DNA sequence: GCGGCATTCAAGGAC
DNA sequence: TAAATACAGACCTAAGTCCTTGAATGCCGC
DNA sequence: CTGTATTTA
């Protein structure tokens, strides 16, 4: 039971195996969590709508807050689940979850009342709500609104664009905050300690840095790291360039050489140096983003420079975004930028 | 309990005077229902204007405490097929009504969703049976409406509600629950509603929860900003002004900073810029041309995703090459 | 008949007088054939100010609508066809061509967004314009030679048999080849067809033993065999290389696949 | 808690099958004195009120007012799934969740244990009519679905007419007319099979054929079922059961 | 309240061929064809509100007098647009025997006849042809094209028009002699321009005018009733400066409630009916408002997204 | 001899030993191991990477696999059919053999192992097809189930797949052997093979022919070895795949000569192309690749080829007609020259 | 044991 | 053998729901 | 439009 599960977390990836439990796991989305943590003493919770970077963390705080709020008995029966990997097209939403929010809430036993709230509302989470059709929107859109007596709705998203207007004018929008080194330092330095991961100062930060927002990508860039140096034995720390290494960081010194390149030298020379260089098999997200960094961090080139690199920047991370070629887009960006 | 429903649900209006923006809409009904020239009505509108409210305040004025019975409402959740039109809405204009004497009323909620054929066959149906019945249409959209359909009915385009009814509301709010507002934080409440009530009271509700403390303290502008995640006027001035005339270095470093300092959104403080620049005074209009263009495109990047410092620097860029140009 | 018996009914003589306003009433509004359609989308007097002012864009727009699922192909297909008789000054026809084509990879891009998830069918009067009247416009003048039906849904049929043959033999060669279906279309190709016809036109009817072991190695098959052939294109078709070997050494092979 | 035990397990499957298709969902209020039900249709056009007493029920526990919301469309397959022969127990906990049927037989050992979720109707159902009518007639429930079907074939709408001792059942439509033409007999050799009639003014009204239909679905019930007409009021169509009974008040339509 | 009072487009529905101010050409002929009687097959086409159902009512009515109620079947045909409604009823009502004077027939009107299915619409050639002696078929439809050709062969075709500002006008002077309402010259003017030669939207209208206000009077009528929706987006596209096109995009459109989705739909259709600029500044500006479209119908509907319209439509106007 | 003499556990590879171990500190530990995304330029052996990665977390059986038939239900009541590839420890599924279908095979079979289920490996093969929904699909399916099934995507370009994908699974980049490495296997094969070479210098030649490519590789080796009588001389040609030569041979037309009657002839070979089993996305890289190579062009023209190139590769991820793109890049090519 | 009717579902079409 | 005009070349697939519609399934009534 | 079938010159 208890100890089966707790050996199987144990035996389970870092990103499942510190997935938060309760509300005061979540650490830089006080904003919500503070909400969601006032809502559970009273029983006003309204529809719910979380968006933001993808890795911040909405299904793990809505799987705390339904947790904290039925219980692990009530957890598998007051709860409706629909991912992207379930039918949610219009006839769906219309039998299903409608016949859901029309069923009464289940009875708790007992044990439940004694220690935890127990709303006489129920919840269904309708994780990545992009791929739900607009037409089935506006079926939940009628549906959220004449049964929430008994019901609440959370929509989870990465980019709120794709759900209609109203849809998110009847939930309230709670936005996840990118997760970068300062408000997730704290959760990453617990998480190496946990597992006696000695690495050096600037690691954690540097892994933050590299992970732009995202606490997922980071966890398994230290789980990762950490298989690296027991694998070793050496009983050193992991270093930061071991770190971006394997995270898929081009090496300064090849980004020193495109920029040489780059400034000094023709079409055929350029064209040469992209060709050997997509034999590496860099990610050309990382080498955009890289250049980025460097051009726009460096001050030594002129304001009219800035302006037109930065546009030339975004074009291209916006067509690579896009199911493009890397090495088509790379090579464009790398000549357009070769004739500023 | 009412007490059990949120801020959006529990101060839903009941009667009509507690639907507030609209003046000259709910006046004319009134005026409509009382003389009883009641005509098909077709409520065009933003959502959160108040539209399904104003209706069921109205039915329930026209009929009494039982109007879930005495009208038929129908929805997008519904089936909004033909068939379902050809047998329920037929049978219900024809036949009279259960539990008193009087013409009846068919709520078409959100029928923009109506398929074409069933606004064609319903086209015919309001036509017929006009002496018994009515019928109101609620849409957030007119284009899916066909033309046919939208010329039977009366249009009331409901406005989004101005300052002083959304204040008033705000005011109510405030007198049912024990709760206080600053006059900047209420400013900025309104400001960041664009009309809509349903946003207002979820996040009145939100920092209500935010206070932390039993309710002796005020909301301020910084609890509804750090609860709704907006950006500070202040620091959109800051971010603005720094890109302005400071170095390409440090409006980096100001932005990011400013962006990070309470995590804030890339594409709010678009919005807030694009709204700030809409009342500069520009001698020529290729500049503010290069500027719509590239913040447009770099808005529609954003909602697909990507790099969010390429997006950031290329805000930046877009904004001094176009003012690059006011020369 | 039924004309003339409505309208006998109160002018008892109709003359050439009143025969504008008989017509006007009465004009057969059916929708063009797909040919009809190409051919009066590539006129150049339409797109001329006076063909404007007559034939306007909503015009266009409903001879779009009149066939809309093979207006664009037609308009694709036949476009570069056409003498022009609306260039721009210091146009050429392949400037035009090229940007009629853009605007053609414009219309692609809307209709796969509207014929995809989300059912984008309000963007049909986009695809119009896009499609076939911008492209159209762009390239219009007199018909060259004929109107030629769109290739593009043969070539589609094609294409899609060719991809299941491929899936088939991919399938069947799995169990060595370890490698996606394109990487074996592109590379592993090349060596099959000279491991097993090479062979068989560089020794005669001896090879067959070999063939027949590099076939089973790999799980292949007569009709396997046989499609395999029908992939390379360019300087290696084997359409007439078969035909060139000695019809003995086919029946030995097929006696020896049965 | 509810508990309820029936006397015959057909009786409760009698009565939903009444509601079958003119009902979609119910609220059972269940107090001491019995259970009682209102709906209306999807259509609004007609209202289903049943009330049974504690007389039906051989055994009735009641500490508390229930409110039990069902879906028909699962409970009578809930019901089907008994026997002819069989017992019915109604079982509700002291919170209304999932309602419990127990089908019991009184001639071997078996025990049949079905669960039902319920859903909340937020729309109350408690409102009561009482209000004197025009006429009131009372006919054999069997000669009354006879004219209802017979009838329904020629148009979708039925015209009622109550005059002096003639009760007329018209029916025009595309194919032909029909006309029924009763008065009101007794029978002392028989007293279910006569027709008795009351009337205080001359009624003329239409109904719609399928709603007409979907209410002579109740005459598995009861063998004579009475009807009660009055101007500008809905019709009371009224099956009498042993502990309570039935009434469709059912709207005409508009002249 | 206990009841209302019928609409004045039922009200003042008229009743005979000769109170409908429509074309006079064609309401000559359906006079004539009443009168004479052997009233052949026919659809009506035309826009809403311009007198198609009331047309072939007042003459089914003129034609059959007192035999009206069953020597008629009206239907909606997007009511009953089944090919069995065609295979069993109708096919029953053709056939049914009656006995009627020597030059009037049986009548069927199918109203919203652009509805029907191919299946019935087929499936009523062979009844039309095979009882086109004692039963005669009257379609009432908005679009001619989506009645099969087939179907239009066998039927006189009457295409309905725009009324004229003059008909509208003497057809309301008539409803205000006869309902004794103050007006004023001006608010009919806004009424007929509001109306866009409907008469049906135009006496809806005026009766929710008359009803809400009480005085016919141009501000009482843009007060109640909004301009044309299309002609403010017209004027926007239309604007020489941005600044004036910004301006009425942020107040007249956005500022009032207008969706995105709306006005880019207006812009569109505009574009599309636009006749001062040539046809490839039309096209082009197609373009740029078909992506913008493109763009809102992804949920990305803003101002910012409109304003890049406007900006990039000024752009391709500035040569 | 691409099956022949192959690596079949980690210790049998014989390039990249940085990322060697790598996967042995990541097969240290099989029970704690996150989902994973093998990246990289195409042919460098990713494949043959994750199998040894397999056999060293698994026994020696996971090469022994069998390919078995299922058949799914769509939305349109349609029998799709899917060939997979099954082991003892682990499963093979390419969701690239169809259409749009690919969330379906996406959604059910791998709930199906999900629930049937100390884990089972997945291999989803070509991960770039996968279209957008089927990858939101498998978004959340990654998280539920990550007790019993693991993932092992194979990928050439990670620019389809998209975020939330990507940070759900650890990232490995396999870069192309070098020259070296190439040239050092091929002669272990030629040594084993008994290919009969006057210089070594040959193999190297044939790396600088394989931009990386070792799949490119062998088989080129293999193609040489039959018209040279299995000994290689100093001058033996360099065996191109046809379709290479049909894509050389257009670009020489395209900068020959710019005309639409040239045009209707640049439709024809794509459309040849195109109906032989060859992706649009692979004709437009070589297409512009070789038109970069002609020397007549000088940086004026192949900057704006390249921008051409990649506008219109954008295009082609964002249409369906494959021909309706590639002929506007080559109109706008012929435009440029 | 058929006879009849109602319900459901699959195939094609449309946008 | 020419005018004179009609007029035929050709039909796509995944996909989303809604709609129709034939036909089979299913049940009740007799 | 090109190309062919049909009717009339
Ligand atoms: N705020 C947080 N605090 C602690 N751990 C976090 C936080 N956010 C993410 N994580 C870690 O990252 C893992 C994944 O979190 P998720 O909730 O799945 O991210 P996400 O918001 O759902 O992104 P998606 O699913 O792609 S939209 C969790 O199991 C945690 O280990
Ligand atoms: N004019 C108003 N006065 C008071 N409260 C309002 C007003 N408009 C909106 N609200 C509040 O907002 C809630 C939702 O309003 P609704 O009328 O349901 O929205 P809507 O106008 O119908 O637009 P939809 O539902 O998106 S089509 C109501 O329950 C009220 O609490
Ligand atoms: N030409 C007309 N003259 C008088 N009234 C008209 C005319 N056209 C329309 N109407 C009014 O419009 C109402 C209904 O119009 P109708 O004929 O149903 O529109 P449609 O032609 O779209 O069917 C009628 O009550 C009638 O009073
Ligand atoms: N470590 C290695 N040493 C030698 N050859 C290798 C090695 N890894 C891969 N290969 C070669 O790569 C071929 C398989 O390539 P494959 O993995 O199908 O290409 P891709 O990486 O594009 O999937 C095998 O035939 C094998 O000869
Ligand atoms: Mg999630
Ligand atoms: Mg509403
Ligand atoms: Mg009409």
């Amino acid at each position: 039971s208890k100890l089966a599960a707790e050996q199987s977390l144990a035996q389970q990836p870092w990103v499942e195996k510190y997935r938060p439990k309760n509300l005061d796991e979540v650490t830089a989305q006080d904003h919500a969590v503070t909400v969601l943590k006032k809502t559970l003493k009273s029983a006003n919770l309204p529809h719910m709508l979380f968006y933001g970077p993808p890795g911040t963390g909405k299904t793990s705080t809505i799987l705390a807050l339904t947790k904290e709020l039925y219980g692990p008995d009530l957890m598998k029966s007051r709860i409706l689940e629909l991912n992207a990997s379930d039918e949610r097209g219009i006839s769906i939403v219309r039998e299903k979850v409608k016949n859901f929010a029309r069923l009464t809430v289940s009875k708790p036993s007992k044990h439940d009342l004694e220690n935890y709230p127990c709303p006489p509302y129920k919840i269904i989470i309708l994780d990545e709500a992009d791929s739900m059709t607009a037409d089935a929107q506006s079926a939940l859109r009628r549906t959220m609104e004449t049964y929430s007596g008994v019901t609440r709705f959370c929509l989870i998203c990465n980019y709120v664009t794709r759900i209609i207007d109203p849809l998110a004018s009847r939930c309230s929008k709670f936005r996840f905050k990118a997760l970068d080194a300062s408000n997730a330092i704290d959760r990453l330095r617990f998480i190496s300690e946990q597992e006696n991961v000695k690495c050096d100062d600037g690691v954690l930060e540097r892994i933050l840095d590299i992970s732009a927002g995202d606490l997922r990508r980071g966890i398994t860039l230290l789980q990762s790291a950490s298989k690296g140096a027991q694998y070793l034995g050496d009983g050193k720390n992991i270093t930061s360039t071991q770190v971006e290494e394997l995270a898929g960081v081009v090496p300064h010194d090849i980004l020193i050489e495109i920029v040489e390149k780059v400034k000094s030298g023709d079409f055929d020379e350029i064209k040469k140096y992209v060709n050997t260089f997509m034999k590496s098999g860099w990610s050309a997200a990382s080498v955009v983003n890289q250049l980025h960094e460097y051009y726009i961090t460096n001050d030594n080139f002129d304001t009219n420079f800035k302006n037109q690199i930065s546009w030339l920047l975004f074009t291209t991370d916006s067509r690579l975004n896009n199911g493009t070629n890397e090495h088509i887009q790379l090579l464009n960006l790398l000549v357009k930028i070769s004739q500023l | 309990s009412k007490e059990n429903l949120p801020w959006v649900e529990k101060y839903r209006p009941e009667t009509l005077d507690e639907v507030y923006g609209q003046n000259e809409v709910i006046t004319t009904v009134r005026k409509f229902v009382d003389e009883g020239k009641l005509p098909h009505l077709l409520f065009y509108g933003p959502p959160g204007t108040g539209k399904t409210s104003t209706i069921v305040a109205l039915a329930r004025e026209i009929y009494g405490k039982n109007y879930s019975n005495m009208v038929l409402e129908l929805n997008a959740s519904d089936d909004r097929g033909i068939d379902v039109v050809r047998n329920q809405i037929k049978d219900f204009a024809s036949t009279r009504q259960i539990f008193s004497k009087g013409f009846k009323l068919i709520i078409l909620d959100e029928a923009d969703a109506m398929t074409n054929a069933a606004q064609n066959a319903l086209r015919r149906v309001i036509e017929r049976y006009t002496k018994n019945t009515r019928f109101c249409v609620l849409a957030n959209y007119a284009h899916k409406l066909t033309p046919a359909l939208l010329s039977r009915c009366t249009r009331f385009r409901f406005q989004p509600l101005p300052q002083e009814a959304i204040e008033r509301r705000i005011a109510n709010v405030l007198v049912h629950e024990k709760l206080k507002l600053s006059p900047n934080a209420e400013k900025a409440l309104i400001e960041l509603s664009n009309g809509d009530m349903r946003r207002v009271l979820n996040v009145l509700q939100s920092c209500k929860a935010t206070l932390d403390n039993p309710d002796e303290d005020e909301i301020s502008d910084d609890v509804i900003y750090e609860c709704c995640g907006a950006p500070r006027p202040s620091d959109l001035k800051a971010v603005l002004k720094s890109i302005l005339e400071d170095d390409w270095g440090t409006a980096h470093y100001t932005l990011n900073k400013v962006r990070s300092a309470k995590g804030l959104a890339l594409i709010d403080l678009i919005e807030g810029i694009v709204k700030i620049l809409e009342d500069y005074e520009l001698q020529n209009e290729e500049t503010r041309v290069h500027l719509l263009t590239k913040l447009a495109d770099i808005e529609y990047s954003i909602s697909k995703g990507g790099n969010d410092q390429i997006q950031g620097s290329a805000v930046i860029g877009a904004i001094k090459a176009s003012f690059e140009n006011e020369t | 008949i039924n004309l003339l018996s409505t309208i006998s009914t109160t002018t008892k003589t109709i003359n050439h007088e009143n025969i504008n306003e008989i017509s006007k009433a009465w004009e057969k509004n059916i929708a063009l054939k797909p040919f009809d359609i190409a051919h009066k989308m590539l006129d150049g007097q339409i797109y001329s100010d006076i063909g404007s002012r007559n034939f306007t864009l909503n015009d266009k727009i409903a001879l779009y609508f009149d066939d809309f699922d093979f207006t664009p192909l037609m308009i694709q297909e036949n476009y570069l066809s056409t003498r022009p008789s609306v260039l721009k000054p210091g146009q050429s026809h392949l400037e035009a061509v090229a940007e009629a084509a853009n605007c053609i990879s414009l219309g692609d891009i809307v209709e796969k967004k509207i014929r995809s998830s989300e059912q984008l069918w309000s963007l049909l009067p986009l695809h119009a314009v896009l499609s076939s009247v911008y492209p159209a416009s762009k390239v219009a003048g007199h018909m060259a030679g004929r109107i030629n039906f769109t290739a593009w849904l043969g070539q589609n049929s094609k294409s899609a048999k060719y991809y299941r043959l491929l899936q088939e033999i991919h399938y069947h060669t799995r169990l060595g080849t370890s490698t996606d279906k394109i990487g074996l279309r592109l590379d592993y190709l090349p060596t099959f067809r000279k491991r097993l016809l090479d062979p068989f036109l560089k020794q005669g009817a001896d090879a067959i033993s070999s063939v027949i072991e590099v076939m089973d190695d790999y799980y292949l098959t007569k009709e396997d065999w046989d499609s395999i052939m029908e992939f390379f294109v360019g300087p290696d078709v084997t359409t007439a290389i078969i035909k060139k070997i000695p019809a003995t050494v086919k029946s030995g092979f097929t006696r020896k696949y049965n | 808690m509810l508990e309820a035990k029936f006397e015959e397990a057909s009786l409760f499957k009698r009565i939903i099958d009444g509601f079958k298709d003119c009902v979609q969902l119910v609220n059972f209020q269940c107090k001491e004195d019995g259970i009682i039900a209102q709906a209306v249709d999807d259509s609004r056009v007609l209202l289903v009120s049943l009330e049974i007493g504690v007389e039906a029920f051989q055994e009735y526990r009641c500490d508390h007012p229930v409110t039990l919301g069902m879906d028909l469309t699962s409970l009578s397959k809930i019901l089907r799934c008994g026997n002819n022969t069989d017992t019915l127990t109604l079982i509700a906990d002291n919170t209304p969740d999932s309602i419990i049927l127990l089908f019991e037989d009184t001639k071997k050992d078996r025990i049949a244990e079905y669960s039902l979720k319920l859903m909340d109707i937020d729309a109350d159902f408690l409102k009561i009519e009482e209000l004197q009518y025009d006429s009131t007639l009372s006919l054999p429930s069997s000669e009354f679905s006879k004219i209802v079907r017979d009838l329904s074939q020629l148009s979708d709408s039925i015209n009622i007419m109550i005059t002096k001792e003639t009760i007329k059942f018209v029916a025009d439509g595309d194919i032909g007319s029909g006309s029924v033409i009763i008065k009101p007999f007794v029978d002392m050799e028989h007293p279910e099979t006569s027709i008795k009639l009351e009337m205080d003014q001359p009624v003329d009204l239409t109904f719609g054929a399928k709603y007409l239909l979907d209410i002579i679905k109740g005459s598995s019930l009861s063998d004579r079922v009475g009807i009660r007409l009055s101007s500008e009021a809905p019709a009371l169509f009224q099956f009498d059961l042993k502990s309570g009974f039935l009434q469709f008040f059912l709207a005409p339509k508009f002249n | 309240t206990l009841s209302l009072q019928l609409p004045w487009v039922e009200k003042y529905r008229p009743q005979v061929l000769s109170d409908i101010v429509g074309n006079k050409e064609t309401i000559d002929r359906l006079q004539q064809i009443a009168k004479d009687g052997n009233m052949p097959h026919m659809i009506i086409s035309g826009m809403p509100g311009i007198g198609k159902t009331t047309s072939v009512h007042c003459l089914a009515h003129e034609l059959l007098g007192r035999s009206y109620a069953d020597g008629v079947l009206e239907l909606n045909a997007s009511d009953d647009r089944g090919i069995d409604v065609v295979r069993n009823q109708i096919k029953h009502f053709a056939q049914k025997k009656l006995h009627l004077p020597p030059g009037k027939h049986k009548i069927v009107i199918l109203d919203e006849a652009d509805s029907m299915t191919a299946g019935a619409q087929q499936a009523l050639r062979r009844t039309m042809e095979l009882y086109s002696n004692s039963t005669r078929f009257a379609f009432a439809c908005n679009q001619s094209n989506k009645i099969i050709e087939p179907l239009q062969s066998r039927c006189a075709i009457l295409r309905y028009s725009k009324l004229s500002d003059e008909d509208v006008l003497k057809r309301l002077l008539q409803i205000i002699k006869l309902e004794d309402v103050k007006y004023t010259n001006d608010g009919l003017e806004a009424i007929i321009f509001t109306a866009e030669g409907d008469m049906r939207q135009a006496i809806n209208n005026l009766q929710s005018t008359v009803a809400g206000h009480g005085l016919v009077n141009a501000d009482n009528v843009f007060k109640i009733v909004d301009s044309p929706h299309p002609l403010i987006v017209k004027k926007m596209l239309l604007a020489s400066n941005l600044e004036d096109s910004i301006q009425i995009l942020r107040t007249d459109l956005w500022k009032k409630g207008y969706s995105s989705i709306d006005i880019v739909t207006t812009s569109f259709r505009v574009t599309k009916n636009l006749a001062q600029v040539k046809e490839s500044v039309r096209l082009e500006m197609i373009k740029e408002i078909g992506l913008t479209h493109m763009r809102i119908l992804e949920g990305v509907g803003t101002y910012l997204q409109l304003a890049s319209m406007l900006a990039k439509i000024h752009k391709l106007n500035n040569k | 001899w691409v099956d022949k003499y192959r690596p079949k556990s980690l210790n049998a590879l014989s390039h990249n030993e940085e990322l060697t171990n790598f996967l042995k500190s990541l097969s240290d530990q099989p029970r704690d191991l996150p989902h994973l995304l093998l990246y990289g330029p195409n042919g460098t052996g990713k494949k043959t990477r994750c199998m040894a990665l397999l056999e060293s977390i698994f026994g020696p059986g996971v090469y022994r696999l069998k390919i078995d038939v299922r058949q799914f239900v769509t939305a349109s009541n349609r029998k799709l059919e899917l060939n997979v590839v099954s082991s003892p420890y682990h499963l093979e599924i390419t969701p690239s053999d169809m259409g749009n279908n690919d969330r379906i095979v996406i959604q059910e079979l791998l709930k199906e192992v999900a629930q049937m289920e100390r884990y089972k490996c997945v291999i989803i093969n070509e991960a770039n097809s996968l279209t957008k929904d089927a990858q939101a699909a498998l978004r959340r399916t990654m998280e539920k189930y990550s007790k019993n099934i693991r993932l092992i995507m194979v990928c050439d370009s990670m620019s389809p797949i998209i975020a939330p994908i990507k940070s759900r699974c650890l990232l490995i980049r396999c870069p192309a052997p070098s020259d070296s490495e190439i040239s050092t296997i091929l002669s272990d094969v030629v040594t084993n093979e008994r290919i009969q070479l006057e210089t070594k210098d040959i193999l190297k030649r044939i790396a600088q022919a394989s931009n990386g490519n070792l799949r490119v590789s062998l088989l080129m080796l293999e193609s040489m070895a039959l018209n040279n009588e299995l000994a290689l001389k100093s001058s033996s040609p360099i065996i191109k795949p046809d379709w290479i030569i049909v894509i050389h041979k257009l670009t020489r037309k395209i900068v020959k000569e710019r005309s639409v009657n040239s045009l209707i002839e640049c439709r024809a070979v794509l459309y040849d192309l195109l109906a032989h089993c060859i992706p649009a996305n692979i004709i437009l890289k070589e297409l512009t690749f070789s038109l970069l190579d002609v020397e007549t062009l000088n940086t004026t023209n192949k900057s704006s080829i390249i921008e051409y190139s990649s506008v219109f590769d954008e295009r082609l991820s964002l249409g369906n007609k494959a021909i309706f793109h590639l002929e506007g890049f080559i109109a706008k090519v012929m435009c440029c020259l």
